[PDB]
């Protein structure tokens, strides 16, 4: 499944992220890439010899805007640095 | 005269700023230090 | 002249144009 948050397991390299088609050119002996943080950045599908990027699922802080319970109980929620389409 | 001296004085600020990127070393250091801080912070995740 | 692991950056309250005013 592409372009969606899935729990993925490739040959035992487990993790959670969004699998997209990549433009990376793996060498024939390289099973998987990495980032500077030693987290997996790209994997080669063992059944379909293609290269997939892995993007961690969207997340962000949650900040509550409260006028003050002494005034109202109605609140407004701020999803920091996240597009409205994923909320 | 004081007018011309101030106007010309303003102009030289442009050139000193336009040519010398190190005129803004202080601010660049602030970003660089923080950039160093985070990168080191990120890299530790690779340590056993 | 100046230039995914839980690490974010919050935006400043005042914006760059805001400062300019
Ligand atoms: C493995 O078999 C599947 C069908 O079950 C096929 O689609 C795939 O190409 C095969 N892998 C190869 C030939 O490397
Ligand atoms: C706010 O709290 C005070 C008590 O500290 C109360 O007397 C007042 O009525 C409250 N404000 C409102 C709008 O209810
Ligand atoms: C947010 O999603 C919309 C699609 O609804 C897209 O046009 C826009 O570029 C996105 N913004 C960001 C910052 O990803």
């Amino acid at each position: 499944v592409k372009n969606k948050c899935v729990n993925f397991n490739f040959n035992g390299l487990t993790g959670t992220g969004v699998l997209t088609e990549s433009n990376k050119k793996f060498l024939p002996f390289q099973q998987f890439g990495r980032d500077i943080a030693d987290t997996t950045d790209a994997v080669r599908d063992p059944q379909t010899l293609e290269i997939l990027d892995i993007t961690p699922c969207s997340f962000g802080g949650v900040s509550v805007i409260t006028p003050g319970t002494n005034t109202s109980n109605e609140v407004a929620v701020l999803y920091q640095d996240v597009n409205c389409t994923e909320v | 005269l004081i007018a011309n001296q101030f106007n010309s004085a303003i102009g030289k600020i442009q050139d000193s700023l336009s040519s010398t990127a190190s005129a803004l070393g202080k601010l660049q250091d602030v970003v660089n230090q923080n950039a160093q801080a985070l990168n080191t912070l990120v890299k530790q995740l690779s340590s056993n | 002249k100046v230039t995914f692991n839980g690490l974010t950056v919050l935006p400043p309250l005042l914006t760059d144009e805001m400062i300019a005013q």
